[PDB]
């Protein structure tokens, strides 16, 4: 019911300052808390009561909160700081413990690399079977975070979009895929459909048409 | 010195029950609020349930209220979670966690988790469609359950330039994946391309010829 909103991802160069925000309606009357979860490990408390460090936590970690927002700041990011960060608070009633959706923090550790994007139209066979799937294949990207938007002609498509989490490839880069399900009618009635992949502020779009 | 170790997780079918335990050592378990927090594969953290030191105060997530029951035995230094009417959506790693005294530091120590997988025993085989074409082609392996499916090309004679993508779990509860291969465009009218899809759970194997 009650939600805490965080940016899905943040990139930072080693030694630079990373900021992760957390937005929630009850935060004006409630404390915020931050947890770090490295790959394959249990979470660890790094900030409590908006801005306090538990014993043992490095001083490069700091927090602040005002109104409906709390901010986790890491001043001088180390590679070992690469992890997912969750903000935590209770709902207004104080009956529910809620985490934000979490923020994936990449501390850049290999060459950046734009994603390659391959888009396939529905096959004759599938159409001939009264179904239609667009396949957007996204590979060789780093950092491992991407957002995928879809377009019908020039309009946003949101329903029927299914998109995986990025996976580490054999070469330490990342891959992901997005599927758009349509009725054959929907597909044949537009001049084109487009897959838009956003990576580190830049966007690559591939489009296909019923031809 | 502090230690939280959980157990009881496993593979079960929907509707069934499971009982999780958590053993606490290196501290006076009796003095602390205890919690279950869960995390589905690739997803965020979700509070499940909490219980005060003397069991006087108990809370549940709305998604589990009425199905799960938390309890503890201070003499036995153990936190429990009785899970009834399990659903596929309950699949997660289940963490045990404690609060500091007075709750100043919530979840200040966590176990490593015990894994709970809830899966129908029913199976659906894949519909395999060609992804038709210096050139890329592949196969759409659509609407199957459960994992895994393996894919090869030309009975494994073609390995160079093959990229099989991790599947999407669709809202329907069914999986789909694609395998693509990069090939010479000049070799498209000559070579025949066949993806070999293997879905052991449904005892199905499919060889799809991919044509331009
Ligand atoms: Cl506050």
């Amino acid at each position: 019911s009650y939600e805490l909103t965080q940016p899905p991802s943040v990139s930072v160069s080693p030694g630079q300052t990373a900021r992760i925000t957390c937005s929630g309606d009850a935060l004006p009357k409630k404390y915020a808390y931050w947890y770090q979860q490295k790959s394959g490990q249990a979470p660890v408390l790094v900030i409590y009561e908006d801005s306090k460090r538990p014993s043992g936590i490095p001083e490069r970690f700091s927090g602040s909160s005002s109104g409906t927002m709390a901010t986790l700041t890491i001043s001088g990011a180390q590679v070992e700081d690469e992890a997912d960060y969750y903000c935590y608070s209770t709902d207004s009633s104080g009956n529910h413990r809620v985490f934000g959706g979490g923020t994936k923090l990449t501390v850049l550790g290999q060459p950046k690399a734009a994603p390659s994007v391959t888009l396939f139209p529905p096959s004759s066979e599938e159409l001939q079977a009264n179904k239609a799937t667009l396949v957007c294949l996204i590979s060789d990207f780093y950092p491992g975070a991407v957002t995928v938007a879809w377009k019908a002609d020039s309009s946003p498509v949101k329903a029927g979009v299914e998109t995986t989490t990025p996976s580490k490839q054999s070469n330490n880069k990342y891959a992901a895929s997005s599927y758009l399900s349509l009725t054959p009618e929907q597909w044949k009635s537009h001049r084109s459909y487009s897959c838009q992949v956003t990576h580190e502020g830049s966007t690559v779009e591939k489009t296909v048409a019923p031809t | 010195e502090v230690q939280l170790v959980e157990s009881g997780g496993g593979l079960v079918q929907p509707g069934r029950s499971l009982r999780l335990s958590c053993a606490a050592s290196g501290f006076t378990f009796d003095d602390y609020a205890m919690h279950w927090v869960r995390q589905a594969p690739g997803k965020g953290l979700e509070w499940v349930s909490g219980i005060s030191w003397n069991s006087g105060s108990i809370g549940y997530a709305d998604s589990v209220k009425g199905r799960f029951t938390i309890s503890r035995d201070n003499a036995k230094n153990s936190l429990y979670l009785q899970m009834n009417s399990l659903r596929a959506e309950d699949t997660a790693l289940y963490y045990c966690a404690k609060d500091s005294p007075r709750g100043e530091l919530p979840f200040d120590y966590w176990g490593q988790g015990t894994l709970v997988t809830v899966s129908s025993a029913s199976t659906k085989g894949p519909s395999v469609f060609p992804l038709a074409p210096t050139a890329a082609l592949g196969c759409l392996v659509k609407d199957y359950f459960p994992e895994p499916v393996t894919v090869s090309w030309n009975s494994g004679a073609l390995t160079s330039g093959v990229h099989t993508f991790p599947a999407v779990l669709q809202s329907s509860g069914l999986y789909s994946l694609s395998s693509v291969v990069t090939v010479p465009s000049s070799s498209l009218g000559t070579q025949t391309y066949i993806c070999n899809v293997n879905h052991k759970p449904s005892n199905t194997k499919v060889d799809k010829r991919v044509e331009p």
